[PDB]
RNA sequence: GGAUAGUGGCCUACCAUGGUUUCAACGGGUAACGGGGAAUAAGGGUUCGAUUCCGGAGAGGGAGCCUGAGAAACGGCUACCA
RNA sequence: GCAGUCAAGCGUUCAUAGCGACAUUGCUUUUUGAUUCUUCGAUGUCGGCUCUUCCUAUCAUACCGAAGCAGAAUUCGGUAAGCGUUGGAUUGUUCACCCACUAAUAGGGAACGUGAGCUGGGUUUAGACCGUCGUGAGACAGGUUAGUUUUACCCUACUGAUGAAUGUUACCGCAAUAGUAAUUGAACUUAGUACGAGAGGAACAGUUCAUUCGGAUAAUUGGUUUUUGCGGCUGUCUGAUCAGGCAUUGCCGCGAAGCUACCAUCCGCUGGAUUAUGGCUGAACGCCUCUAAGUCAGAAUCCAUGCUAGAACGCGGUGAUUUC
RNA sequence: GUGAACAGCCUCUAGUUGAUAGAAUAAUGUAGAUAAGGGAAGUCGGCAAAAUAGAUCCGUAACUUCGGGAUAAGGAUUGGC
């Protein structure tokens, strides 16, 4: 959640603490993000900051194309393996952790994304919606 | 409302029963509690499992009245 | 030193002492403002949690991304079957604050509540109210006298009601007295409706409306002596500490030499009396109807009672509230709903709420059938039928 | 629009794969199968238009 | 024996221990499709041929397959990857 | 370390919007000194962890005044400590230095708070290596490595828990005093609007969500499993079968109930009086002035409402009050 | 008996059943365990704990004093009848 991201996102619950690995679904040439912040994130001592779906975190390249490595960028997160509960009552969850790179203003880097993507997350960022195949 | 069915065990699932998990391939599970989700995240087979929809169907288990002989003609000749 | 990282403060200081209640019946420290303009009717009123529920219902919420949309939601239903007036008591206003004057009293009283005066009621001789009741005999003029003085003086009003227990599936047989004001017309008109109201009972939907935002005070449940950890939040502490872990590793400075106050402690957790408010009422049913837990688009005859019937509680066999969401007490304890002491609108109050469908499937474990209808339907016939 | 196809299964969509000779499929080729798809045969809400034939009449 | 339209380790079961190599196997390279041919004129050669004709291979990369006399077709289908 | 006074200067012009020389007056006791009063028949040495309260010389958030404030932004100042002030990489570190989020990542006190609270990385015994010095033993506000962290049953404090005696016993209540809580952000809309040549570019009302904090609750989901509840498995033992024993709860799958998680759900009230500030009327002072008398408005403040406890030496109403 | 085995676990002979009891099962402990999603962000430091493990088969690197490194690494397999 932050700046670009039209919409407001329910309070889906959490899993993704800095430190996580998750998996690169676009085709930007980077297969892993190294999450190292959550944008709009609180503060509270000893509290890791994690990020949920949708959630737009720093994140690093650990594997992947040489360009895109040793460096900070931003993600969105589109899939995370720790289940949650929406208003219609379901308990879901994905089978992995994954987002993909994408630039301050919420647009994307990769030509589209690989695997299913939560409504809560095309539901929150525009040019998600369109380079995502299946929602949910 | 839609209420849904267990995709091993095969009963109802009411609305927030139960929980749900998106595989990889955007294939869709619902289970109605712990015990199926359990047994298929153990890669069990349900026609092997004596207790589910699945496998009485397919052992002819309970159907007796269902196949018989019906009353259910039409109405012709104009 | 400072604290060299700042951290709110565990645990809330205005509920303290964390100490046992007085009682189970909570106290109701308040009463809505009166307006003498309508007429005279309860403020609050008994019941007895019974426990939870789910329910699914569509969402008016006219920017939400849920609106129209279906949304699950929890609730907990109390069994709330129509209570006894059996007294007024009057109170006067004074320098040193309110003061009860007079406690009218019914001419005969259920043995309910008969009970409720004795600690030993078997061994005892049942002699209460005895006395009392005879100052009727005559045209009486003492019940006459103090009810005119509740209407000389007496500015603010009271009945004295209690619960029909013996028509709950509790076991206790001990009624449950306490005390509502009435927030209708004149002081006059306020002893009359209670006067005559006595002996005779008063449902709860002449108390409360549907969809109506009601205030809940009740004792929570007992947990007894707890760790600091646990009993307010604290951190644990790390492993290799030796003598134990669970604690608080400062228990304060130097100076004062003294543990404050506001230092967290081992004590009771539980058994507070609380006063949770703005529980908006979903369902106002009545015992005497089949398909309580049926809905305009449910249909189906079946009543609040899971497959089963409410676990530790039972079944639900007279009127009840079902309000949104939880409220403070576990099952079987007697709780008091009133009326919130402030109108509000919030936009989430007034949502003239609509159930779709109430489930009714056993609790007493993952249940899976609404109705032993369904059960049998999606079943079949088994061994122990034939 | 997608319409359904008696006796299949699942009161929801699903895509299979058909041949000449079957319900809402017309070839183009010769031994040309496509995977196209179609809405179960129980009824649902999602349903804009029912398709139904009179066998009785009523009063 | 099976499978093929048919022969054949094509494939399978059993069995054996063979098969190629300084007369260069095996591997590597190729800014490699092969050939008819083109360029350079003592001769012997040296260099080139993606490209009008013959043959082969492919249809974004693979694999699978329906129709058929004929396709493992792609201005056919199916799946996966891009 | 912080704050003034005078005002030559800086600031296109202009001393004081924001600054400020020369000088001069002060405050502070988380600097360092200076002292050597107390402790050498011992007051356990730095850091961090944890947790509480306090200070304001206010970083953020509430309301304001000022600008060299057009908008946006920002700066100066007032009332203000009600509230919050974080996640990491190297370092034993305090400090430092980056990375990163954030409304903000403000400074401090509490025996430089906090070792019968921990930890013991550093420091600072005994082993040992190297560098420098010494003939040597040995030495180094030089560099390395290894090196036992004791006791609470007392009193008090604090947290919770019983309790004699005011005729006996019981039910309903009052409310002194004490405690008290909520917090901050984003988006939609306003609105590409106000303002500007332009680039740019707000806010008040309304709506949807979120952060931090708190009190509950267990319908749902997840965790937990001596339900040793059901099934399964290895080894042995009861001749076999059946059915079972033993293997520090033998192992495994499922597993109710209970307990429980921002890993789950629900709830978190509204009146008044003020501050700064801006004003009304209005003298002193025939004019002028929010002030002198009187007076209006107004803040995350304050007092109430609400919430918790109920004085075991504060209280009210009401029931029943014994025969060997 | 199991198994490679004087291992561990169960048994025969022989020998014990000797350790103050009784009732509960608050906190905090000592000792034994499990935990969703994340996976060292904890911390002086992965302290602690977890993971690995037998056997058969395949596969095994730099470097080397040629003796090693090497169970390197990395894989598949295992009951019963
Ligand atoms: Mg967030
Ligand atoms: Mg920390
Ligand atoms: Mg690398
Ligand atoms: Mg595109
Ligand atoms: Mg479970
Ligand atoms: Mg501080
Ligand atoms: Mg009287
Ligand atoms: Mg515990
Ligand atoms: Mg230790
Ligand atoms: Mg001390
Ligand atoms: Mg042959
Ligand atoms: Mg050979
Ligand atoms: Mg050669
Ligand atoms: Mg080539
Ligand atoms: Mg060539
Ligand atoms: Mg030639
Ligand atoms: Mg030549
Ligand atoms: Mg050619
Ligand atoms: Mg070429
Ligand atoms: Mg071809
Ligand atoms: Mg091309
Ligand atoms: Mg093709
Ligand atoms: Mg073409
Ligand atoms: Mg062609
Ligand atoms: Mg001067
Ligand atoms: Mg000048
Ligand atoms: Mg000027
Ligand atoms: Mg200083
Ligand atoms: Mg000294
Ligand atoms: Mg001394
Ligand atoms: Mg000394
Ligand atoms: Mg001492
Ligand atoms: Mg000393
Ligand atoms: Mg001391
Ligand atoms: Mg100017
Ligand atoms: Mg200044
Ligand atoms: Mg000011
Ligand atoms: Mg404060
Ligand atoms: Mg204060
Ligand atoms: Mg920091
Ligand atoms: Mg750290
Ligand atoms: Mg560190
Ligand atoms: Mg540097
Ligand atoms: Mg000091
Ligand atoms: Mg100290
Ligand atoms: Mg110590
Ligand atoms: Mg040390
Ligand atoms: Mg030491
Ligand atoms: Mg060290
Ligand atoms: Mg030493
Ligand atoms: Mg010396
Ligand atoms: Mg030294
Ligand atoms: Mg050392
Ligand atoms: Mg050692
Ligand atoms: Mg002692
Ligand atoms: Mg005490
Ligand atoms: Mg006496
Ligand atoms: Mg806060
Ligand atoms: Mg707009
Ligand atoms: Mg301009
Ligand atoms: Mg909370
Ligand atoms: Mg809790
Ligand atoms: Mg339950
Ligand atoms: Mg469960
Ligand atoms: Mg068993
Ligand atoms: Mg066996
Ligand atoms: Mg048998
Ligand atoms: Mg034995
Ligand atoms: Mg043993
Ligand atoms: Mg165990
Ligand atoms: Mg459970
Ligand atoms: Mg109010
Ligand atoms: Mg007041
Ligand atoms: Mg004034
Ligand atoms: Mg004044
Ligand atoms: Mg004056
Ligand atoms: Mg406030
Ligand atoms: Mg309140
Ligand atoms: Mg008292
Ligand atoms: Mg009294
Ligand atoms: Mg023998
Ligand atoms: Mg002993
Ligand atoms: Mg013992
Ligand atoms: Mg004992
Ligand atoms: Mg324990
Ligand atoms: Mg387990
Ligand atoms: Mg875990
Ligand atoms: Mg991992
Ligand atoms: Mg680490
Ligand atoms: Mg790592
Ligand atoms: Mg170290
Ligand atoms: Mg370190
Ligand atoms: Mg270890
Ligand atoms: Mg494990
Ligand atoms: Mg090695
Ligand atoms: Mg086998």
């Amino acid at each position: 959640s932050g700046n670009g991201a039209q919409g407001t996102k329910f309070r889906i619950s959490l899993g993704l603490p800095v430190g996580a690995i998750m998996n690169c679904a676009d085709n930007s040439g980077a297969r892993n993000l190294y999450i190292i912040a959550v944008k709009g994130s609180g503060s509270r001592l000893n509290r890791l900051p994690a990020a949920s779906l949708g959630d737009m975190v720093m994140a690093t390249v650990k594997k992947g194309k040489p360009e895109l490595r040793k460096k900070v960028m931003p993600a969105i997160v589109v899939r995370q393996a720790k289940s949650w509960r929406r208003r219609d009552g379901v308990f879901l969850y994905f089978e992995d952790n994954a987002g993909v790179i994408a630039n301050p203003k919420g647009e994307m880097k990769g030509s589209a994304i690989t695997g299913p993507v939560g409504k809560e997350c095309a539901d929150l960022w525009p040019r998600v919606a369109s380079n995502s195949g299946v929602v949910v | 409302m839609k209420v849904e069915i267990d995709s091993f065990s095969g009963a109802k699932i009411y609305p927030g029963r139960g929980t749900l998990f998106v595989r990889g391939d955007s294939k869709i599970f619902r289970f109605q509690n712990s015990k199926s989700a359990s047994l298929f995240k153990q890669r069990k087979n349900p026609r092997r499992i004596a207790w589910t929809v699945l496998f009485r169907k397919h052992h002819k288990k309970g159907i007796t009245e269902e196949v018989a002989k019906k009353r259910s003609r039409k109405t012709v000749k104009a | 030193s400072h604290r060299k990282y700042e951290a709110p403060r565990h645990g809330h200081l205005g509920f303290l002492p964390r100490k046992r209640a007085a009682s189970i019946r909570a106290r109701v420290k308040a009463f809505p403002k009166d307006d003498r303009s309508k007429p005279v009717a309860l403020t609050s009123f008994l019941g007895y949690k019974a426990g939870m529920t789910t329910i699914v219902r569509d969402l008016d919420r006219p920017g939400s991304k849920f609106h129209k949309r279906e949304v699950v939601e929890a609730v907990t239903v109390v069994d709330t079957p129509p209570v006894v007036v059996v007294g007024v008591v009057g109170y006067v206003e004074t320098p040193r604050g309110l003061r009860s004057l007079t406690t009218v009293w019914a001419e005969h009283l259920s043995d309910e509540v008969k009970r409720r005066f004795y600690k030993n009621w078997y061994k005892s001789k049942k002699k209460a109210f005895t006395k009392y009741s005879a100052k009727y005999a005559q045209d009486g003029a003492g019940i006459e006298r103090e009810l005119a003085r509740i209407k000389k003086y007496a500015s603010v009003v009271r009945v004295l009601v209690h619960t029909q227990i013996r028509k709950t599936p509790l076991a206790q047989k001990k009624a449950h007295l306490a005390e509502i004001q009435l927030n209708g017309g004149s002081i006059s008109e306020k002893v009359d409706w209670a006067r005559e109201h006595f002996e005779k009972t008063v449902a709860v939907d002449s108390v409360f409306e549907q969809n109506e935002m009601i205030d809940a005070i009740a004792v929570t449940k007992g947990h007894g002596f707890e760790g600091v950890t646990h009993r307010w939040g604290t951190k644990k502490l790390p492993r290799k500490t030796h003598r134990g872990l669970r604690k608080v590793a400062c228990i304060g400075a130097w100076h004062p030499a003294h543990v404050m106050w506001s230092v967290a402690r081992a004590g009771q957790r539980g058994y507070h009396s609380r006063t949770s408010i703005n529980h908006k009422i979903y369902r106002v049913g009545k015992g005497d109807d089949e398909a309580n837990g049926a809905t305009s688009f449910d249909r189906t005859k079946k009543t609040i009672t899971p497959m089963g019937g409410f676990v530790h509680y039972g079944e639900i066999k007279n009127d009840f509230i079902m309000v949104k969401g939880c409220i403070p007490g576990n099952r079987k304890r007697i709780v008091t709903l009133r009326k919130s002491l402030y109108t509000n609108t919030s936009r989430k109050a007034l949502e003239e709420v609509s159930l779709k469908w109430i489930d009714t499937a056993s609790k007493f474990g993952k249940g899976r059938f609404q109705t032993p209808a369904e059960k049998h339907a999606f079943m079949g016939t088994l061994k122990k039928d034939l | 629009g997608f319409p359904m196809k008696q006796g299949v299964l699942l009161p929801t969509r699903i895509k299979l794969l058909l041949t000449k000779n079957v319900s809402c499929y017309r070839p183009r080729r010769d031994g040309e199968r496509k995977r196209k798809s179609v809405r179960g045969a129980i009824v649902g809400p999602d349903l804009a238009v029912l398709a139904l034939v009179i066998v009785k009449k009523g009063e």
